[PDB]
């Protein structure tokens, strides 16, 4: 089973570090269990959205490949994957004992809070992912690599460098699988099942976008509105 | 129009 090359070991070091550097309190100790849909639920959530969006922006910037694209491309790639990444980042922090996700490394939310907080069915999707990601035992390199795959998505509307972006994603995909091969998880068909999680995360990002077409806008943090 | 994003990306 092919294990990672040396150029790939360096790409794994690059992405892991950029992720660790932009991941809140890498946190179970520094927790804060929170208590038609109440805009009072919005307050706690929209107030924590901007610091989360920013961390994704910071992860992106710390990948050279990302910095080599034209700004209008960087904007489109960040719009398209921000919720996908914030969502992976909460899902790997699912605690089966409390049945909670940890947002921003501190706030512990439940299925019910996130849903009635305005996320709706997307809440069930993210909890379901976290539950099903428990047995995967993804480490910081695996998560960072999933993030780079979502970030470097060639099919986002308006992109100029479709060909370059695709070439970068192929790169991360090969490092990711060779690292997966190296790690020998005690789970069957590990690589296939991960690619299925990537589709689960991309459904979360497409449904969030669609659910943001709801009526005022000034009530919503300004960076949240700029990443729909 | 992606003014805050644009800022956070150039800085
Ligand atoms: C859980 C995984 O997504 C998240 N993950 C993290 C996280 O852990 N990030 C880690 C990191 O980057 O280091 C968060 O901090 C989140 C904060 C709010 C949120 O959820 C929202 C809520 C609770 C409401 C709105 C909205 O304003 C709204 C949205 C829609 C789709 C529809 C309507 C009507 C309103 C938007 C979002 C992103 C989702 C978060």
């Amino acid at each position: 089973k092919p294990e990672p090359t040396d150029e790939e070991w360096e790409l794994i070091k690059t992405v892991t570090e950029a992720h660790v550097a932009t991941n809140a309190q890498g946190w179970k100790q520094k927790r804060k269990f929170l208590p038609k849909v109440d805009l009072e639920a919005f307050s706690h959530f929209t107030k924590i959205i901007t610091p989360a969006i920013t961390r994704v922006v910071d992860f992106a910037k710390k990948l050279p490949m990302f910095c080599e694209l034209p700004c209008e491309d960087q904007i489109i790639l960040l719009k398209g994957c921000c919720m996908e990444i914030m969502s992976l980042r909460a899902a790997v922090r699912y605690d089966p004992e409390s049945e909670t996700l940890t947002l921003n490394g501190e706030m512990a939310v439940t299925r019910g809070q996130l849903k009635n907080g305005g996320l709706g069915v997307v809440s069930d999707a993210i909890f379901d992912l976290g539950m099903s990601l428990s047995s995967f035992n993804l480490d910081d390199t695996e998560v960072a690599l999933l993030q780079a795959v979502l970030l470097m998505s060639s099919d986002r509307p308006g992109l100029a460098c479709v060909e370059r972006i695709e070439k970068y994603q192929d790169s991360f995909l090969l490092a990711f699988e060779h690292y997966i091969n190296y790690r020998k998880h005690h789970v069957t068909h590990f690589w296939p099942k991960l690619l299925m999680k990537v589709t689960d995360l991309r459904m979360i990002g497409a449904c969030h976008a669609s659910r943001f077409l709801h009526m005022p806008t000034e009530l919503f943090p300004p960076l949240f509105l700029e990443v729909f | 129009e992606n003014a805050l994003l644009r800022y956070l990306l150039d800085k």
